[PDB]
């Protein structure tokens, strides 16, 4: 329980963006 | 014989000579703290040690380091006296020099810059008083020494209740001085477990893997190796001839062409003798015996490189073939015996989920900090940090010593961390114990109970203060710039200072001093406590540890301990006991070599004493000191029996050494049942001192030691003659043998005068010496409260008669003659501190001005212009001590109130009366007034007068100092000048100031003149600087609390005499509460007509068996007798000869006592003075267990002219008729405990109320009502009285409506109640409804 | 046994006294249990006459008024 | 609410409540910003946690208060309160109109009153006083009334005597156990700060005088006055509710008096003479002519009401002593002289009271009881009983018994040295003789102490029961018991080592002699365990009564006769010997299930 844990693990799934990927999304924006 | 001994001598019964005399009773408290604050150039406990552990602090790898140089304690901001008044702590600033080194980046280590910040200030640590007390906030607090479990290893049992199968268990516990706990424990299955701290149990082997031990080395460690050889064909085996003991033969066992044993015949010592003597090393074995044997190491097939069997696996007959065909000559197996060498570890591995070191390290890390993902660095780092880091773990010296000791090691000193061998050795011993070799220790032995005490304790807290500063320090060195910061900007103060302050301030070991009285002080100071941090709690420990133990002899007082929730959690220290070098308790003993009793004393600890045979304190030896009887009672090991004449290795030092100062003061203790004795020594401390110090009439002999050792009395530092005696000070002119060459000197004793105790008694000294009297070093110059001539007087002894007196003494009630209250003997002086605080409100500042709304001039009489009561005005309840008014604007009065002012024409003030007034009923004389002001508010008139007055008094005092001092020094110069240049009439002519010019012939005496000059000039200026600071200390605007502009403390000295309701008790555990105060007329009187002071009820005696109270009465009587006799010969004025004869007669008293005596004493001045002191009574000494005997008492009663029965005829003062039967009358010492009734009495009609729940609450000290509890409610329910009960819990208390609605009816004269609903429940209703619950009140 | 028999009591306010409160309140709150008082412990809590002794006369007069018309 | 120095103090719920709001509000925002799911979810979890901590904290994580380590208290913790299960009705509630202080004796009191300090009574009745003061018009208005009593004007004291007269106060002591822990008394104004308490009542309260304090409560409402007078008044409970025996029985001094009163020696002044009646018996005694105890014939008139509601009278010559004769003046009516003609120990002296009650009714028993106390103290006061050190008489044979028993132990040791007896068998063996020895010394000193007063009337000698002080105490029932006496004179016991074995070298000395070092030390363990043991047995008792009232409580006598014939058969306990407890006590006051027969029937 203790939501720090169920949070830490829920975001920990998300992979860091590549330097190129940021611009892609930003372009998408 | 000494000087205060010539004044009064105590006749001492008892035989046994005192070989050792009682050392300073305050040692522990003093020695300890002395080690704490001290400069020790090594690791002995002190600030140095606590500094040296955590320092130096290095940054994180950054090669930026901060080390520690030195420390010092600055002089206190305020002195002790000022510190109580002001309310502050007696403390010294701690100034520590720090050295900051910076390594050139990417070193070889060399420094860029090192800034030495001079002594950055961290905290003010409290200081211990000359008497061993602390003053935290204006309140004396004492820190009780602690008794806890010794660091080390401990092997316990825990048999019985668990699992209800018996089988016991055996657990080991490694308790470090600092750092985590390591526990090993068995289970019903014999599976070895470990738990760190109290945490989850984990299978033991898991730590070994974490210590980097593969399965194979664990088996190799805990088990022996059974060697199997396949030599020729089919299965031979290596055989140790001893292995076959305790087992029965599974087949024909035959080797060496001689068959030693057949199948089914158990192998005994015969077979073993045969095997050993025939030296049969190797035998041939069958292929089926290895079906059960577990293989030791791993065994693989050499060719195929495949794992045949893992280590610690049970072999089978098929498996043997598969590793045999692989070319394996040797197969190693375990030695397993369910009796001798268990097979524990093997099965422990089988419950272990782990495999490799990292695996084990992980299971631990997730055990210790679960829920978070383990990491390699995390499992490794934490585990290396638990027991192996110099930072987080220490057993210190004691831990390592007992550790090594319990492991049968040699070294008493070693590493402060754990080594793989250490853990391993411990596991080995536990298993050895489970195997039956070894025994378990027991916690209750005093070899396992260690004593700390204040010094060590302050160091521990201070240590914690330093680690919590360490984290911060690293934090700053994280980002650091080179040259800007220095060792100040980092280290804070408050954290450490409030850390240390919380210790002395609120701690289970820190306490007030409730009542003044030397025994109470001196008895706390040697208190032990098994409670508090690092100790057990009442709820935790049961009766085993509370109970008295054999090792307590001579160490802990058996009979002095509190009776209550914690019994045996306190005890008290014994008389001759001492703290061990390492911190155990050791006691004095006498070495008996061959058959002679040697007077060399030897201190033996609980374990040292174990093996020796020690004789008894009560024994008869003589001449050469050969034990008189051929066999004597002794205690040797935990037991006592008759021992041969020369067996005893040692003997008890004294007869007292079992008890404590509290118990040792009970006369004829040997005559009291232990329950009552405890109670006696428990009550004796509650004695409030009295107005006239009496002296014990019946006694023991410790009273001298108690008076002196406690600082209450004032003892001479050096011997000499008294120059000046005032009720204020005492000046002693030192003798030259005791005098130091420089400064010459005289010792000036400034006596304490009437002053405040930790609420509310008075502590006041009286000079006991006269003008121009010889004093020897260590003589009492002045008694304090409850000391008389150097003895301990907690009360006044008095004439007492045992007999029912018309029931007024009914249960324990005591019936007292008016003579006592008239004699003011039991009168007592209390000094109370009342304060008036002028705060700041958002509405405005509060004025102390004397203009107070709605008071006549008669009220304002007792006040000066300023609003402060004059010093010395006698006052009662309601009197205005300090005028105070606080702004409250816009009263908003009401119509009818507006008319009221209109008719009587009063201007209703913008100010409300806050003035401090005397509590109801209490009445006294003002002995003092103090005025504290915020820095910056203009001091008022009166306060200014005070500043001027205190200033002059200081100047007068310092000047007086300098004057006596100067005279003392120049008077020495006069004497040195007379040698080599004597001028008698010539020298004292010229001005004394001009003396410094005259020289001398070449000699050291010229250089001696040199010496006295130097010290003179120092004093001349030391005076100057001393005055200035004092002047500065007076004038300085005092620091106050937030919001307070100024404070006025008035000091009242209440004098209370005695009244029905006060508690009184003797030393024997007889309590009592005076019931009636009787006229002298009704007091039972004897034929001579001398009434009796107190009439005690005899019925209390048999039931409570305290028979000493009776002897104390009898002997008491006789003592008074010898007095009365002397009182006539002195009123006869016979002569020194006649007096001398009789006194000598008394002090001998028929045979075999140890006292000795006079005619060496100067036959004139000395004898007559003594006699004058004996006429009140003859002070007698009954040593505790050596005490007097009936015959001696009867014999002493014979000299008295008084009967042996100790009973006389007594006559009722009312009818004048006789009393059938004789009644015992005599002199019993009696105490006034401080329960005095006008404290206990309280009553409330309508008071203040709690806000949160409207309930009676004392806010004014007009006390909240009495609490009507659950049990009392049941009582009303058993009677049928509901209304009493309803009115109790509704209108009389909780109904905010009903309460006023009632009162209005009560005055109206209508007794009713219109109850409504108790507000308590009314809140529960909202509280339930605040949750999600809809709770409603139905119907009608 | 006494401690077990004392467990069951119709009035929930009484049980809330000496038993574990959270459990008492919930388990009651679901059932909509209606406490009619009638006992001692409870009348003391709410603070009215004990339905015994002097009050026994009262409760009598009210108890019958209840379940009446 | 604010505090001094401007500091504030607040309930912990705010910290809790505040959080639920913040988190809640943030969530409302996070919806309009259409934040990603991972966030609103997290916020949602956080919102749940906050409500949990608000409602009942501790079922998940235990949130801690701000800057303060201690966990903040939630509403569920508000309801629970603490000290086990106590909802503020159960632990207790502070109450107005009450007070308390130390209590003392007051033998003068009648049993229905108690000594109350003047000031406590002033402050306690303050509102009542105000009302009477302006009822008579001695005070213009209520304010002035306050000023008067605050001034303590002389007139109020007399007014207080009025409002006090008929107005009981409740007195209570600390561990209230049975209902007698609270009893009502009529106040008597007393100078001094101590409460004076009638001695006869001291037993019911278990109140010693060693400084026990009692608390006082004023019953306000009229019904409380009438409840107090007819229920909680002292005189209306004279009998223990636990068993019908009187709980007002005189305690110790009084029983020593009456025993010393009625006792007789063999030869004493006035022995043999004859007197008309008790009046002149006291007249003989007070004058110094006759001894309190001497065998004497006197004419007495007793009464028996055995008629129908009617007292018979009979006069006769009874062979008695002077003391019993004197005492007869008190016994009211009905009772026979037979009741006082004995030695009057504590047991008989109680049944005296009992019969008096079960025969004459209540009022006479009270007034009888008062009289018994007054007279008890008094004559006990005349007697001059005391205790000196020579009142405890050691047997002349003690040293000899010890020595013989000392041979036995050395004999059995030789039998163990030679292996004739096993070690375990030995321990029991030595203990058996020592146990036996102590009994011997006890029943030795008891024989000497009890009767050895050996005296002469006109002849050589004769011997009666001792008049020695300490024996009189134990025989009378006043205080002390053969057990405690045995420790004074005879040797005291065989102590026990902490583990529970009992030491085989008993304590051979006693208190009249000294105990030496070793012996005292051994005594300590037993002592310390006692105090420890008692304080725990104290707690257990309390715990038991708790469970007990909980299982019963609401049970009340409701109907009149259920009218069931059903019932249990009562027999005396008759354990293995004769009558460990009779039938007459078991059936008393119960009601018969069915008519019982004589040995013949239709009877
Ligand atoms: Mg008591």
């Amino acid at each position: 329980t203790d939501p720090v844990r169920m949070y830490m693990r829920e975001m920990g799934t998300v992979e860091l963006l590549t330097r190129e990927g940021e611009i892609d999304i930003a372009k998408r924006i | 014989y000494s000087y205060t001994e010539k004044k009064r001598i105590r006749k001492d019964f008892g035989k046994r000579p005192q070989v050792l005399d009682v050392p300073y009773l305050l040692s522990i408290q003093l020695d300890s703290f002395q080690k704490f604050i001290e400069q020790d150039p090594e690791g002995q406990y002190g600030l140095e040690a606590a500094f040296r552990s955590v320092f130096p602090i290095q940054s994180y790898s950054g090669n930026s380091e901060l080390q520690y140089v030195s420390y010092r304690l600055g002089e206190p901001v305020f002195d002790v006296q000022e510190c109580q008044i002001r309310g502050v702590t007696y403390s010294a600033p701690l100034r520590v020099k720090l050295r900051l080194v910076i390594y050139e980046r990417e070193a070889p280590e060399g420094t860029v810059k090192d800034i030495k910040e001079q002594e950055v200030y961290m905290g003010e640590i409290p200081l211990m008083t000359d008497n061993g007390t602390f003053v935290i906030n204006g309140t004396e607090r004492v820190i009780v020494s602690q008794l806890h479990r010794s660091p080390g290893v401990f092997f316990d049992s825990d048999k019985g209740k668990t699992h209800s199968s018996g089988k016991v268990l055996y657990n080991a516990r490694i308790i470090p001085y600092r750092g985590s706990w390591l526990d090993f424990e068995f289970d019903p299955k014999d599976n070895l477990f470990v738990r760190i701290d109290r945490r989850r149990k984990l299978p033991a082997t898991i730590i070994l893997r974490a210590l980097n031990y593969t399965t194979e080395q664990i088996l190799d460690l805990f088990f022996e190796k059974v060697i199997f050889e396949i030599r020729d064909n089919k299965l031979q085996m290596e055989l140790v001839p001893e292995r076959l003991r305790g087992e029965t033969a599974s087949f024909d066992i035959e080797a060496n062409g001689k068959v030693y044993v057949e199948k089914g015949r158990r192998i005994t010592a015969r077979h073993i003798r045969q095997l050993e003597k025939d030296d049969v090393k190797l035998i041939e074995v069958p292929v089926e015996y290895i079906a059960g044997k577990v293989v030791a190491k791993d065994y693989i097939d050499e060719s195929t490189g495949e794992l045949i069997c893992a280590a610690n696996m049970e072999l089978s007959l098929d498996l043997l073939a598969k590793l045999s065909q692989s070319g394996h000559k040797r197969i190693e197996t375990l030695f397993t015996n369910d009796l001798d060498h268990g097979p524990y570890i093997s099965e422990t591995l089988r419950v272990d989920p782990t495999n490799d070191r990292l695996s084990a390290l992980v299971e631990i890390y997730r055990m210790m900090r679960p829920g978070e993902p383990p990491t390699r660095e995390a499992a490794e780092s934490l585990f290396e940090n638990l027991f192996f880091s110099e930072d987080r773990y220490d057993l210190s010296a004691v831990g390592r010593m007992k550790f090594n000791r319990s492991l049968l090691r040699e070294e008493i000193e070693g590493s402060g961390i754990l080594s793989k061998d250490d853990i391993i050795d411990v596991m080995k011993k536990l298993i050895d114990i489970r195997n039956g070799k070894g025994e378990v220790d027991d916690i209750d032995h005093l070899g396992n109970r260690r004593i700390r005490s204040v010094g060590e304790m302050a160091e521990n807290q201070f240590r914690v203060g330093l680690v919590r500063v360490e984290r911060a320090v690293k934090e700053r060195l994280s980002l650091g710039d080179l040259d800007t910061l220095m060792p100040q900007d980092m280290i804070n103060a408050k954290p450490i200072s409030a850390a240390v302050k919380e210790f002395f301030g609120s701690s289970q070991l820190s306490q007030f001093m409730d009542q003044n009285n030397p025994l109470s002080e001196i008895t706390y100071k040697r208190r032990i406590s098994a409670l508090g941090p690092g100790g057990l709690t009442r709820e935790r420990a049961g009766f085993e540890v509370r109970d008295v133990h054999p090792t307590h002899y001579g160490r802990v007082c058996p009979i002095e301990t509190p009776e209550g929730p914690n019994i045996g959690l306190i005890n008290s220290l014994s008389v001759y006991a001492q703290t061990n070098e390492y911190g155990f308790l050791e006691t004095p003993y006498r070495k008996v070599t061959d058959g002679v009793v040697t007077d060399e004393i030897h201190y033996l600890s609980a374990i040292e004493e174990g093996n020796y045979v020690i004789a008894q304190a009560n024994s008869n030896l003589d001449e050469e000191g050969h034990f008189v009887e051929d066999l004597v009672t002794c205690r040797s090991k935990g037991e006592s029996s008759l021992f041969s004449r020369d067996q005893v290795d040692y003997m008890d030092v004294s007869t007292q050494q079992v008890v404590s100062v509290g118990a040792s003061l009970i006369p004829f203790l040997e005559h009291d049942d232990a329950n009552r004795a405890l109670m006696g020594a428990n009550m004796q401390r509650q004695a409030v001192p009295t107005l006239r110090a009496d002296k014990p009439l019946v006694g023991t002999g410790m009273e001298r030691a108690v008076a002196v050792d406690s600082g209450v009395t004032a003892v001479a530092k050096r011997g000499g003659v008294v120059q000046y005696v005032d009720a204020s000070r005492i000046v002693i002119k030192v003798n030259e043998d005791e005098m130091y060459p420089g400064e010459a000197g005289i010792d000036i004793y400034n006596l304490t005068k009437y002053t405040r105790s930790n609420q509310n008694t008075c502590i006041n000294q009286m000079p006991c010496v006269s003008l121009g009297e010889p004093v020897e070093r260590g003589d009492v110059l002045a008694d304090g409260p409850s000391t008389d001539l150097g003895e301990l007087a907690l009360g006044q002894n008095m004439r007492v008669a045992f007999m029912p007196w018309n029931g007024y003494n009914f249960e324990d009630s005591i019936l007292v003659s008016e003579r006592v209250v008239q004699e003011d003997r039991f009168t007592t002086i209390h000094i109370q501190e009342l304060a008036c605080v002028s705060r700041d409100t958002k509405l405005g500042p509060e004025e102390i001005t004397a203009d107070i709304p709605n008071v006549g001039e008669a009220a304002l009489s007792k006040l000066d212009e300023s609003g402060i009561v004059y010093i010395g005005a006698e006052v009662t309840g309601g009197d205005i001590l300090v005028g105070k008014v606080t702004p409250k604007g816009e009263t908003q009065l009401t119509p009818e109130e507006k008319l009221l002012r209109a008719i009587f024409g009063e201007k209703a003030s913008d100010v409300k009366d806050s003035s401090l007034r005397v509590p109801n009923g209490v009445s006294g004389t003002v002995i003092d007034v103090q005025v504290f002001t915020r820095d910056g508010v203009e001091k008022d008139k009166r306060a200014l007068e005070i500043e001027e007055m205190q200033l002059k008094q200081a100047k007068k005092d310092l000047s007086e100092e300098l004057q006596i001092l100067e005279a003392g020094l120049f008077s020495r110069i006069r004497a040195v000048l007379v040698a080599g240049g004597v001028e008698a009439e010539k020298l004292d002519k010229l001005p004394r100031d001009r003396w410094l010019e005259l020289g001398l012939t070449d000699e050291e005496k010229q250089n001696q003149l040199e010496q006295l000059a130097e010290q003179y000039d120092e004093l001349k200026h030391e005076f100057e600087k001393k005055l200035e600071a004092k002047r500065r200390k007076i004038t300085q605007g005092d620091d106050l609390a937030p919001g307070v502009l100024k404070i006025v403390k008035v000091y009242l000295a209440v004098k209370r005499r005695i009244q029905p309701g006060d508690k009184m008790a003797g030393r024997h555990g007889n309590k009592g509460v005076i019931s009636k105060i009787n006229p002298i007329e009704d007091m039972p009187y004897d034929e001579n007509g001398t009434p009796v002071d107190i009439v005690l009820n005899p019925l209390g005696v048999p039931s409570r068996m305290n028979i000493g109270q009776i002897l104390e009465t009898h002997l008491g009587m006789a003592a008074k007798g010898i007095g009365d006799k002397i009182n006539a010969m002195l009123k006869q004025q016979q002569e020194v000869a006649k007096l001398r004869e009789f006194i000598q007669r008394a002090y001998d008293l028929g045979a075999d006592v140890r006292q000795k005596v006079d005619l060496s004493t100067f036959s004139d001045e000395e004898v007559m003075r003594l006699a004058e002191n004996l006429r009140k009574g003859m002070p007698i000494a009954t040593p505790v267990f050596d005490g007097a005997k009936e015959a001696e008492i009867k014999e002493l009663l014979k000299l008295g002219d008084l009967p042996t029965s100790g009973q006389i005829r007594l006559y009722d003062g009312r009818t004048g008729e006789q009393f059938e039967r004789p009644v015992t009358v005599g002199y019993m010492y009696m105490l006034k405990l401080n329960h005095l009734v006008d404290d206990k009495m309280h009553a409330r009609s309508t008071g203040s109320y709690s806000l949160v729940t409207q309930q009676p609450l004392g806010g004014k000290a007009q006390f909240g009502g009495q609490r009507f509890g659950e049990m009392e409610v049941w009582a009303l329910e058993a009677y049928g009285a509901a209304y009493t009960l309803q009115e109790m819990l509704t209108v009389k208390s909780d109904d905010v409506n009903g309460r006023t609605k009632m009162y209005k009816n009560i005055v109206d004269g209508n007794h009713q109640m219109e109850p409504g609903m108790p507000e308590s429940f009314n809140v529960l209703l909202k509280e339930i409804r605040s949750l999600g619950i809809n709770i409603e009140l139905e119907d009608e | 046994g006494i401690t077990k028999a004392s467990l069951a009591t119709e009035s929930f306010i009484s049980a809330a006294s000496f038993q574990e409160t959270t459990r008492v309140l919930t388990e009651a709150a679901v059932a909509g249990k209606r406490d009619e008082l009638r006992g001692l412990k409870e009348n003391v809590i709410v603070g009215r006459l004990i339905p015994a002794g002097t009050g026994y006369a009262y409760h009598q007069d009210r108890m019958r008024r209840r379940a009446a018309g | 609410v604010p505090l001094d120095g401007g500091r504030f103090a607040t309930s912990d719920l705010n910290d809790l409540y505040r959080r639920v709001i913040n988190r809640n509000n943030r969530l409302k925002r996070l919806l309009d910003l259409a934040a990603p799911d991972i966030i609103v979810r997290n916020e949602k979890r956080m919102l749940q946690e906050a409500v949990d901590a608000l409602l009942d904290n501790g079922r998940r994580g235990r949130a801690i208060t701000g800057s303060n380590k201690r966990p903040l208290k939630s509403l569920a913790d508000m309801i629970k309160g603490k000290q086990g299960r106590f909802r503020q009705n159960l632990l207790g509630k502070r109450v107005d109109y009450s007070g308390r202080s130390v209590i003392t004796v007051g033998p003068y009191l009648r049993l229905h009153q108690c000594g109350l300090p003047k000031k406590m009574a002033l402050e306690l009745f303050k509102p009542f006083i105000y009302g009477k003061l302006e009822l008579r018009g001695l005070a213009t208005t209520i304010k002035a009334a306050k000023k008067m009593v605050e001034r303590e004007e002389a007139v109020v004291w007399d007014i207080l005597d009025e409002v006090i007269r008929e107005h009981p106060v409740l007195l209570n002591r600390a561990p209230t156990l049975h209902r007698l822990g609270i009893q009502a008394f009529e106040p008597v104004l007393i100078e001094g700060k101590a409460i004076q308490l009638h001695p006869l009542v001291c037993a019911a309260y278990n109140a010693d005088f060693d400084g026990d304090q009692m608390a006082v409560h004023v019953p306000l409402t009229l019904e409380a006055q009438l409840e107090a007078r007819a229920l909680m008044m002292s005189t209306n409970n004279i009998l223990s509710p636990a068993n019908g025996e009187p709980i007002i029985v005189p305690s110790q001094d009084v029983v020593l008096g009456l025993y010393y009163m009625t006792r007789d020696c063999v030869n004493a002044k006035g022995e043999g003479m004859v007197l008309t009646g008790p009046k002149e018996a006291e007249r003989l005694y007070r004058s110094g002519l006759a001894s309190l105890h001497a065998r004497v014939k006197v004419r007495i008139t007793e009464y028996e009401k055995d008629a129908n509601g009617e007292l018979v009278a009979k006069t006769s010559l009874k062979d008695t002593t002077v003391g019993r004769a004197i005492l007869w003046m008190i016994v009211p009516k009905g009772l026979p002289y037979s009741i006082v003609n004995q030695a009057l120990g504590k047991k008989a002296i109680s049944k005296m009271l009992n019969t008096c009650y079960r025969i004459l009714g209540l009022k006479p028993t009270v007034i009888f009881a008062d009289q018994i106390m007054y007279t008890g103290f008094a004559y006990a006061a005349r007697s001059g009983a005391s205790v000196g050190i020579d009142d405890m008489v050691i047997p002349e044979k003690k040293h000899e018994i010890i020595s013989e028993a000392e041979a036995e132990v050395a004999e059995i040791q030789e039998q163990f040295q030679s292996g004739l007896v096993t070690a375990g068998e030995r321990y029991n063996k030595v203990i058996d003789i020592w146990a036996a020895a102590n009994d011997r010394v006890s029943k030795a000193m008891m024989d000497n102490l009890q009767t050895e007063t050996v005296i002469n009337r006109d002849g050589q000698e004769e011997k009666q029961v001792s008049f020695n002080s300490i024996y009189m105490m134990a025989d009378s029932g006043a205080r002390g018991s053969a057990a405690q006496i045995r420790q004074l004179a005879g040797m005291r016991g065989l102590m026990a080592k902490p583990d529970g074995s009992i030491i085989e070298t008993p304590i051979t000395a006693n208190f009249r002699e000294g105990l030496n070092v070793l012996q005292y030390f051994i005594s300590t363990h037993g002592a310390r365990k006692g105090l420890a043991d008692t304080a725990l047995k104290t707690a257990n008792s309390g715990y038991l009564t708790r469970r007990l009232v909980d299982v019963a409580q609401d049970l009340v006598v409701t109907e009149d006769d259920c009218g069931t014939h059903e019932g249990i058969m009562m027999t005396p306990v008759i354990e293995g010997g004769d009558v460990k407890e009779p039938l007459r006590d078991r059936v008393l006051g119960r009601v018969t299930a069915e008519d019982v027969l004589k040995p013949g029937t239709a009877d």
